[PDB]
Formats: C-alpha cells, structure tokens, sequence
C-alpha cells in the first residue's frame, strides 16, 4: 500500500511547497508594509550599491523601484524607479532618477490628471548635506500621469540626475549604500 | 520641471530593506 | 508498521490544517493592517455591490462592517456597517449606514462616553462629486457610546440614509462599487 | 444629529480589500 | 522501503517545525506592526501586573522592553525599559523607567547625538487622572544618545521614578495592568 | 533632566499586546 503512504506523501510535499511560498510572499509583504509613508514623503534605503551597480552594468537588474508610499491613508499610490547604470541619454554616464503613479485603491475618488509637484533628491550621507535634487510639476498630458489602468504608469523624471562620476566620487554614497528621497506635494490637494 | 519619460528596459527589482 | 507511518502521516496532515487555517487568519490580518487609518477618518471600499446587494435581499448577508480605523494610534477604535438592502424603518426601501464603537486597547485612557462628531456619507464617483453624507453628534446617554464591553457596541447611524432607488439611479455607483466615508472629529480631543 | 439604533440582525460580514 | 517513507516523514516533520517557528514569528512582528506610532509619542500597555512585578523579583523577568516607536516614518526608532521591582538605586523599592535608542535603517541621515527631549511618564487610570512623568533632555555626552551600532543603546531614565508603595496604592493600576507612556519632542527637528 | 544609565541586568522581556 506504500501508493497510499507514497500518494500522501505526495499531497504533503506539495502543500509544503505552497506554504514556503506563501510564507516568502508574506515576509515581502511585511517589509512593504513595514516601509510604508502616508505623508507623501518616501526614503528609500539602497544597499549593496556596488554590486548592484554590476548587475545594472551586466543587465541582470537595469532598473530598482522603492515599496509603495501614499500621499495619504486613502490617497495616491506611488513609488520610485532608479537605474543605477543609467536610462536613456543618461545610460552609461548616470543614475536614472524616475517617478512613478501605481494603481491605487482609491484612484477613483482621487483627482486626474495627478498634479501633485514632486521631488526627486538624492541623499548626501556627507557631513555637509549637500543632497542632490530636482522638482517638477507633472505635464497635465503625459500618460505617466494618466489614471493608472495597469499596475503602474510609464514612469517620469531625470534620465540625467547625476554623472555616475559626480556620484561616485561624492559623499552620497556611504556603507555601500545609498539614500533617495522623493517628496510629492500633499497641500494642493484640499482636504481629501 | 517637466518629466521626462523612461525607458521600460525591463530587469526591474524591487529592493527595500 | 503503517500504523506508525499513517499515524505520522495523520499527524501532519491535521498540522498543515491548522498552518492553512494561520496562513489564511493572517491575509486577513494583512488586509486589516494595509488599510488602517489613523486620523479618525475611514474611507471603506465595497466592490461587487450588485452580487453583495442581492446576498442582502435574500438575507445571506444583511450587513458588512469596515475594517477598523481610529482616532489616533492609540485612541479609539470603530467601524462601519452598512446594510445594502436597508434596516429598521428603512429595510428594503434604504441603504443603512451606522457607526460603531469597538473595544480599543486603550480605553481604560479615553473618555466615556464617546462625544467625538461622526459625519457619515456616501460618495459621489460622478464628475459633481455630490457626495451624500450626515453628521451628528453621539448622545451620550446612548449604550452605543458607552466603554466598550464587548468586541463591539450597538451601531448608531441612519436606517435611512439614502433611498435604495436613489442610490442605485444616481452616480455613487460605478464599476459595482460604493465608497462609503465616515468622519470622526479629533480636534476635540485635548491631546490624547 | 441624534444616533439612531441600529437592529443587530446578524447575517454580517467583514468586507475591506 | 519504509526507511524511504521514514526519510520523507522526517523530511517534512523538520519543515512543518520550521513553519511553526515561521508562524509565531510573525504574529510577534504583526504584534509590533500593529502598535507602531510614528508621532513620538508611545503608550505601552503592560498586562498582569501582579504576575509580572513578581517574576521581577524572582529574577525572571527583571525588565520589559517595549514595541518600537518612531519620531516619523523614517526617523529614529526607540522604545521604553521598564523594571517592575526596580533597577539600581530603585531596585527593590521603585519602578524603574528608562528610555531607548534603537538602531533604526536610517541612523546615517539623522543628527546625533539624539538631543530630542523625552518625557518619561506612567498613567494614572484614576478618575483625577494625575499622571506621574518627568522630561529631560538628552546628555550630549552619554553614550546612550549616541549613533547606534548595536541593536539598542544603553537606556537612560529614572531608577526612582515612583516608589512601589506609591504606585500599588495609587490608582495607576487598574485591572491588572498600567499603561506607560513616553513623549519625544518631534519639533526640534527642521523638517527630517 | 539629566538621563540616568541603567543596570542592563538582563532578564528582559518583549511585552505589549
């Protein structure tokens, strides 16, 4: 009868298999959740800059993107893009620094086009703190500011934040580890 | 400030930690 | 020796029982988290209203609660429910919407009765955003702002808050799904 | 601006997602 | 074959061990999750009072650490210690309260050492509602305000904050349980 | 107002719930 014992076995295993899964999934969760910002202001912790740097060089990673943060509780949902090796007429020359609008729950209370003025910055852990940023307000026709329809919208910002040289050589970069910082305008928006 | 769209090469990871 | 085996084999299978049941208690319990709110105000999204309205004419379900939200990270703790088929004076003819006070960790600090302003109110997807809402004032002889004894208090709200013809023929509805809002005042409080 | 009492008849069901 | 069956049972025996362990884990971190506030302000909640205070004197449990608590979504991290039969010159006759710093992921970006004042206090769950707290502010020079490079620092606080007659015979504890509350000045901080 | 350190006696304990 070992079929029997075998096929139970069997069942056993694969159920174990799906409960890693589920488990892996929920500590990914449990470090979104434990990352999330509802004041529209993001910090977004890289580590292991160098070899990540590689795999963007490489091509196995040419592109990171932060855990999601909200303007508010019930409000937008965004997050950002960065590229360590750079994109478009920065590539090979500069970090890529991009802003992104995510489906949110709530988008369909939430005013449209977005609007909200953003921030994108790079940290500097220098005693100076000189940190590196721009701010832009969204372009009322760009599709990356259109009510999200898939997971996420086409992603905007500055293929050119930075030389990689200016980068590297500065004191932003420290432990192997480097901070953005994205701040989305949360006034504009009346009292939602 | 006016964004400029990138480029979805692909090879994305999600990495916060 | 298959007894041994099958008793082994018994025992796990009663284990990855119990491990499922965790593991679904805890997407619960993600949910929950993930929609937390803590400024005393609750946006609740209620998706497949046509399906879920019918599960309240036939009395499958005659109501739906909100996650729990609250008036500060260690004040109170409340909830919506709402009936799709209506209660009271308006069962069949209304949508009811009420607001409950729930046992918080921390009501031995808060004041008794509750006293805080809850303005109720259904929103309007339409382009007017002629958002339907109701507020009042607890009447603190009310057992439904009273300390928590319970997991939960008697609901207070509006049987008739909104008739079942004008909800469903105006623009709250949109892709079968309401949004119901609830507004809990925190000024009052001093500086809990 | 007076609560008014709702009837605890059952069928209920957490509904958030 | 039975060894192979015996082998796979092992196998699987090991995992569900692991899972069990993975499952308490969690519901520590959903625990912890679930009590984060981000204001710099902490009410921690000790239940059994009575139970607890004597393990303290046994040398169980000489002291209790709270949940983590932050100045904001990525400020610095903290909690309190508390020593239900005293610490120092306290031990044996007071409460002994204490403040901590805490390694938080983004240590690099804020000031040290920490000079945010905190205000040290226990509730008083009595109808007057005179809490019994004291405030400082941090000794640049301790080692305790200190950028941290272990998990916590060393705690600073008051080994006499309240004799333990005056608490037991106060109306601070209230069914088995006291609530103490920790209150660090967000303002001084430009705008982290 | 000044902290006063204290004896990491150990014997500590997570406790909030």
């Amino acid at each position: 009868n070992t079929g029997l014992l075998e096929s139970q076995l069997s069942r056993h295993d694969q159920m174990l298999s799906v409960h890693d899964i589920r488990l892996a999934d929920m500590d990914l969760r449990f470090q979104v959740l434990e990352t999330a910002s509802y004041n529209g202001v993001l910090i977004w912790k890289i580590r292991d800059y160098k070899r990540r740097k590689q795999e963007a060089v490489m091509g196995k990673t040419l592109s990171l993107y932060s855990q999601p943060f909200y303007t508010g509780y019930f409000g937008y949902k965004m997050c950002a893009r960065v590229y360590l090796n750079g994109d478009g007429m920065g590539k090979g020359t500069h970090l890529s620094l991009f802003f992104v609008i995510m489906r949110g729950e709530y988008d369909a209370l939430l005013p449209w086009p977005f609007k909200q003025k953003v921030t994108l910055m790079l940290m500097d852990q220098g005693s100076s703190r000189r940190h590196l940023g721009d701010a832009f307000k969204p372009d009322p026709n760009s599709s990356s500011f259109k009510k999200p329809t898939g997971e996420m919208n086409i992603a905007s910002g500055c293929p050119v934040f930075v030389a990689q040289t200016v980068l590297e050589n500065g004191t932003y970069i420290k432990d192997d580890t480097i901070f953005i910082k994205v701040i989305v305008d949360t006034s504009d928006l009346p009292d939602p | 400030s006016v964004p400029v769209p990138a480029t979805e090469l692909g090879s994305t990871e999600l990495v916060t930690t």
